[PDB]
């Protein structure tokens, strides 16, 4: 790979994972080596070996992977080696990477290595797009933020204990046990404001305990506030659907609508929500770019509209206007799509479901079943002033989604295309 | 026979399968961790486990006989339903949840009921039943609270069992943190064992503490991890309840925001005090009478057929009583009803004055309207539900002496809910019915000649 | 006489019935659980209960005399109100509340005020008064805090009474968890009993703990249930206060989001620094002077009749001073008022430039406008509020010397807020007023002849 | 001379009056309750009290010279400012905040600084300064959390003073709940007194507990009430932080909801996978390059004056470059800028095809377009930023052999941002410019015939 795309590549997000875990090693373990006496001469070479591994990961990042990242300037995709290398040096990322590797065996001399957090935010942005249902990672990331705050608290408590002296008072850490999970336990009681700890006696202990508890109050509020936002965002669509469905039920109860009609409305709301996850697809389409909306309408309906004999030879742009004016309507089972003798003013495209055309003696005989991708009622679009009447009863054979274009919207988009207006009107009079 | 997943039989079977799933999710770990509970009531646990396994088999049979919507049709072919079940991961979970592990009772003894922990893989049935009860219930917030509380109770029970198992592994009464010696007359009782374990788990999973501190490093690790799980649990509880409170207050919040914005506009524009009090009284009327919703915004999502049916059931009986629409075609009546716009008037409000331009026809759904003179003190006639006026102004008959103008003052005695039909909407409905438009114009001409206003 | 439910007398009676309802809800359980409170002040409780029952009877009388809203009119027929009251569940609840159980004091004993627990069934009056205060008071947030605090206080008081009664049933001083022995000089006092029970309940329900650990199994179970209830209560408090906080800065959050979107657009488009500073200054002016919400979307919340009334009250007097609209029909003036569009200008802004096309009539609602010369520093005349210009350009007059052009430069001296009437809106309003349109053309023609134009 | 309230001088003075208010709202109660604090640093407290009183007098002078905005103009008349200040309730609070209650120092003694509690009535200046800060600040969330922290700290400090006063009234060390005996060298230190009182108040006001239990009935009552206040305070902190969190990622949540909705739509509608990848890449590009919200929706919250001025600052200079509009009137080009509609495209998107009807004229802003030859492999010319096409198709010239038809296919190289001027918008703008319309038709005819 001479040039990799940061937004799409999976090897790049794997390397971002490696850079995050190299940066997590510096953030998590530098306060440990500063506070706890785990950095002994007997095991210093392991610490230095892992530090060299993390610095080598940093160096490979800034040298190889960051210099070959393709970028967007003026909308173009830049691929050549000359521009990608020069563009990264001018960005803030190279400036932060230079200061994340400066030399400054004290573990606090490696505190510049903790300043490579732009790779973590860039890695976070990929996980909000790579995996669906991204609030699960947000809970994990917030929990990891809490675990790190207790981690710093654990290091701060052991430093405060050691600085006063181990086992000097009841508040400080006595000295027995793992000495990390003991001080991390104090952080858990403190930062969550749980309590149960020995009371602080000296002035330094009371000040430290006061701020820690105060910090915990806001830290514990951040965890609740983040979960409150996660729960609200994860259930926002269901809440909107429930409020919209309950508004119609409240409306139908006020006007004493019978349950035969009301259950049909409840069935439509339940079916539309469990099929398309929406109540109106056009509310999403108006927020899209006009080229995005049109391309989606082409990718769904153009393979069907361009196959009917009525609009053959018409302008391609006029057909594109037909797709944008098509609206998705879901018909309940046994619902009459067309009544025999009503006003025909709509064209129906079967996106999904089966539609039966009735006939024979006294109706109720399936002359033909129209499957998905078939168009019926196209002749009705050519009539003027109620000139078309449906010649047969047409019913929906169970939960059919019809793309409907009516005569009014076709006539509104037929005044912009005088050439196809003449051709389409000529085809109307050629058959009657 | 095929069970419809949206029917009541499927919901009843979801309830019938939830009880074995809840029993397996609670009492299996309860018996695994508390050996006295498993040993004392072994015959009851055997009967209940055999019953739950039978219900699991019947659940798999129901899954093979539960239809799904393909192209809008509920599939009733046996082979298609069986293949749809088998291709899903739920079939693998149901098979793994019914792998016979009770044969391991002869190898491990009666003291090990954690071999039946594979029966927990039927959690999808429980979750589906609760997510379908959420939609079916008329009290979604109450059931949401109940579901959250019972999930927290299940997690607390599981953590109580875990704490008792950890105390057993370390040793009862070994130090001050574990459960005390089970040779005590008080602490050796099974009820005391489970109840104290539940007390410890409730205090630890709610970030309350008030429990004896850990002594061993393993105990410190478990206490740290389990208060972290408690932090997640507490955050989930408070976040879910806060989202519930925000959702219940959402309509109140937006209505009060609209009232505040209108009051701020009034303070901007120096609106007179009596008009401000009239609008405040109007909004208090809207909130007190549950009329704050907008019919257009309520019914905008509905398709034309269902909204047409609702509108028909509301308005067709009073639209057919209109003298001009008596002979109108049914489809034109559907269009005209679908084009009716609600308008609500305060008491004393003038719907139309004499000499005003007649643009729409009004139909009274609720309320009383009075035809008054120029002064307004006297009343000619009181219009009630089903009455209407302005039916000739929308027609715009040529040669009319009125000339598309109102000939009388209509005043609302009280709070009247009217449904207006504009002339533009009438012509938009009539553009597909030219013969009906001609008949309407003829009827308007006949009306204006009988009254002598042509 | 019939009491209007939306009036002030109904709210005053809601307070007057809420006082005994709160008294019962706070003190019946207190006297039932704290026996010394019932026995020591028994006469005071007798008069207080008799007064509360009297107020309950008068509340039932008010319910019989409370008119409901049928056909938008207040029902004043007495028998209809009797039938409406007795057809509701509230009548049954009130009857159950006023069932005489004080006759059971002779049977059970004078130290058993549990018999007055049916008076708690008048809770609907208390909630109704709280909702009316919420929709009535000018401090919805302060009242919501007060209501939540009083709910938490009464729940903590009830749990305190429950804890004291549980301690009494188990035995005072039997173990360390219960309330201690009531023969002690300190803990035997009734004030100490109530305040220690309140302290224990406050610690438990607020999930603070720091209470003596339970000894008996029933104590452990009650403590588990009561900390779970306290977790739910705390989550409810946090959710209510957080929802209120989000509501109190929802307008600020929306305004800041709008400003952030505008700033993102300006940085995207490389807009010049002075223009960005002007936009930021304009939005600061909007926030400071409470003009943030646009008037059109604010008036959409109003009904068409009431929005028309607001528009008339704001604009009719200043539109009647326009020389072309000096003698016009009321309906035309109302429609033209409804066609007015608000325009706000910063100081130094040019409303119209010399040579710009005039298709609008601008009416100065507030602010000062300068007819400035071509140099941009010398003004001809300062136009104050209520003044207008462009009344000729909206009229399409054939043969005019100046055709749809602005003769002079118009500059906003300060923060000028004014309403524009476009040519298209005037024509669309005049479509239904052809005689008024002809009169307007004639008046414009005679004005141009008088001024030497045309 | 007058002070503009929206100016920087008024905000700078708001900071200068906030410091004495904060000093009075925090240290007056501390000196009233902690007698050692009042007695030891008495000269410093006298100096700070006199300085704060001087600043209070200057603040009352500032409100007499602070203009109010009537008829859109800042009021500079001295008498109007004086009457406006004196009419409001703020003048009464300011006068009450400077009542010489310090004369009681010679009556009650030097250990009673609660006579200066009237200086707390100038809280409106503090609240006004913070409300101005939450508007001016670049970081609304950082200042909001700082302000919440400050308010919580002030309430905790006041409750610490209240707890110390209750301990003093009951007696130091008589029970285990009150502050211990101040004759002890450890407990008698003023720093120890204040820090332990603040520790107790922080514990009780944040639902932590961890305090000695009450002994007397009054102590139980105070602890119950102050724990209830602490529940309110903790719920306020959590609600403020949660509202901050919701507001911080509100735009991100809206964009995520939109992209999840479009993912659901293309999954439900059986949209081809290449189109799905194109849509996801387009949304990722729009979010990364900060174009997520529609330009029409963003700018509709601006007034018509600023929207036109911003549009002129963006599009007018490029519109002058267009050959047909080069000679146009400066007034006419203003409406044509206002009728320009933004259009964004993807790599490979065709803006127009050969043989299509040309109803718009596209102006390239931040993209590059290619004039392909019905195959997509060769290009006549690459159109960079500031270029345009379709300028003659929008005009109506009689005799055009290729009129009303696109002569070639325009392909977007990648992520082009265009601005189209439709024929209908140009015609409705030219309806008020007859002579300009005729000269545009003449110039288009000349271009077509040359
Ligand atoms: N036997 C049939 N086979 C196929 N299509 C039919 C049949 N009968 C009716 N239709 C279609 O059903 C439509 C219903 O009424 P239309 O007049 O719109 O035109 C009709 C045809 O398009
Ligand atoms: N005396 C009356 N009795 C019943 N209805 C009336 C009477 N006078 C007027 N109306 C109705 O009130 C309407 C008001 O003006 P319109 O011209 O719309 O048509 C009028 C009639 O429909
Ligand atoms: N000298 C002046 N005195 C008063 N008003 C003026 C003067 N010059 C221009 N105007 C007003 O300013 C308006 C600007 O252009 P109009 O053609 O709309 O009509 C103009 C008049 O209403
Ligand atoms: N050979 C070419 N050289 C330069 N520009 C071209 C060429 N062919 C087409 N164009 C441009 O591409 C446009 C596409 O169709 P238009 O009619 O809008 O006008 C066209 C010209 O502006």
């Amino acid at each position: 790979p001479q040039s990799i795309d940061p937004l799409t590549n999976l090897m790049y997000v794997l390397w971002l994972f490696f850079v995050v875990m190299a940066w997590n090693w510096n953030c998590w373990l530098i306060p440990v080596r500063w506070a706890f006496p785990y950095q002994t001469p007997d095991n210093i070479h392991h610490w230095l070996l892992m530090d060299y591994l993390c610095d080598l990961i940093y160096f490979l990042d800034i040298t190889v992977f960051q210099t070959r990242l393709q970028f967007v300037r003026g909308g173009d995709i830049i691929t050549d080696k000359k521009d990608m290398r020069n563009n990264y040096l001018k960005s803030r990322r190279f400036k932060m990477d230079l200061l994340s590797l400066l030399p400054l065996v004290n573990p606090l001399l490696r505190l510049p290595r903790c300043l490579k957090y732009m790779a973590f935010f860039e890695f976070n942005s990929r996980l909000e797009s790579i995996l669906s249902k991204a609030y699960v990672y947000r809970v994990i990331r917030t929990t990891a933020y809490l675990l790190y705050s207790l981690h710093l608290n654990s290091c701060l408590y052991y430093w405060a204990s050691a600085y006063q002296g181990l086992g000097s008072t009841h508040w400080v850490y006595d000295g027995v046990g793992n000495s990390y999970i003991r001080c991390y336990y104090f952080a858990v009681k403190t930062l969550i404001t749980i309590g149960g700890l020995p009371d602080p006696k000296t002035l330094f202990e009371i000040v430290f305990q006061l701020l820690n508890y105060f910090t915990g109050v806001f830290a514990f509020s951040v965890m609740i506030g983040q979960m409150r936002d996660v729960v609200g965002a994860a259930t926002a669509g269901q809440t909107y659907y429930r409020s919209c469905m309950d508004s119609t039920v409240k409306y139908m109860n006020f006007y004493k609508i019978p349950k035969s009609v009301q259950n049909r409305v409840k069935t439509w709301y339940e079916y539309t929500w469990h099929s398309q996850g929406m109540l109106d697809e056009s509310e999403l389409m108006v927020q899209l770019p006009d080229k995005m909306r049109l391309d989606l309408a082409i990718d769904v309906n153009y393979n069907i509209v361009s196959k009917v004999a009525l609009f053959q030879g018409c302008d391609r742009q006029m057909i594109f206007d037909m797709l944008k004016r098509l609206r998705s309507v879901v018909y309940l089972p046994n619902d009459y799509v067309c009544k025999k003798g009503e006003i025909g003013r709509e064209m129906y495209i079967i996106q999904a479901g089966q539609v039966q055309v009735l006939g024979g003696p006294d109706g109720k005989s399936v002359l033909v079943t129209l499957k998905a991708g078939s168009v019926f009622g196209e002749i009705s679009l050519l009539a003027v002033g109620g000139g078309n009447r449906r010649t047969a009863n047409v019913v929906a054979h169970g939960f059919t989604n019809l793309f409907i274009l009516d005569k009014k919207d076709l006539n509104e988009i037929l005044v912009h295309y005088p050439e196809s207006q003449k051709l389409l009107r000529k085809k109307a009079r050629r058959m009657l | 026979v095929v069970i419809d997943p949206s029917g009541n039989t499927y919901y009843n079977w979801l309830f019938c399968i939830t009880l074995p799933v809840m029993y397996n999710w609670t009492m299996v770990i309860a018996r695994a961790c508390f050996d006295e509970l498993q040993s004392d009531y072994l015959e009851y646990w055997l009967i209940l486990d055999y019953v739950s396994d039978i219900v699991y088999l019947i659940d798999m049979f129901v899954r093979t006989r539960t239809g799904y919507l393909e192209q809008g049709l509920l599939v009733k072919e046996e082979l298609k339903l069986i293949n749809k079940y088998k291709s899903n991961l739920q079939f693998k979970l149901d098979v793994l949840s019914l792998i016979p592990t009770d044969l391991l009772y002869f190898k491990l003894g009666w003291n090990y009921p954690e071999i039946r922990l594979n029966r927990l893989l039927r959690f999808s049935r429980m979750f589906e039943f609760f997510q379908r009860t959420e939609t079916r219930t008329n009290y979604p917030n109450i059931f949401r609270i109940s579901n959250l509380v019972m999930y927290i109770v299940i997690i607390i029970h599981w953590n109580a069992c875990v704490f008792y198992s950890i105390s057993k592994a370390i040793g009862f009464g070994n130090d001050t943190w574990v459960y005390p010696d089970i040779n005590d007359p008080e602490f050796g009782r099974l009820a005391r064992k489970y109840v104290y374990s539940l007390y410890w788990s409730t205090l630890t999973l709610t970030t309350i503490g008030e429990t004896p501190p850990p002594v061993r490093d393993s105990e410190y690790v478990f206490v740290v991890v389990d208060f972290l799980i408690g932090v997640l649990i507490f955050a989930t509880i408070v976040g879910n309840i806060g989202s519930m409170i925000s959702n219940m207050n959402a309509a109140r919040a937006e209505f009060q925001a609209r009232i505040d914005a209108i009051k701020q506009y009034m303070h901007f524009r120096n609106v007179s005090k009596d008009m401000e009090k009239r609008v405040i009284k109007w909004f208090d009327y809207l909130w007190t009478n549950k009329k704050t919703v907008d019919e257009k915004e309520v019914l905008k999502y509905l398709p034309d057929k269902l909204r047409a049916e609702i509108a028909i059931n509301v308005h067709l009986d009073t639209l057919k009583k209109v003298r001009i629409f008596a002979d109108c075609e049914a489809g034109l009546l559907v269009e005209l009803v679908l084009k009716l716009q609600p308008q609500v008037y305060s008491p004393g409000d003038y719907i139309c004055k004499k000499g005003d331009i007649g643009r729409e026809m009004y139909i009274i759904k609720e309320g009383k309207l009075a035809v008054v003179a120029d002064d307004g003190v006297t009343q000619f006639v009181v219009l009630s539900d089903g009455s209407y006026f302005g039916e000739i102004s929308i027609l715009n008959i040529k040669g009319s002496k009125a000339g598309n103008r109102r000939t009388a003052n209509i005043k609302s005695i009280g709070y009247s809910d009217l449904f207006c039909l504009s002339k533009d909407d009438l012509m938009e409905a009539l553009t597909e019915y030219p013969d009906a438009k001609t008949m309407l114009e003829e009827k308007g001409k006949q009306i204006l000649m009988k009254d002598g206003l042509l």
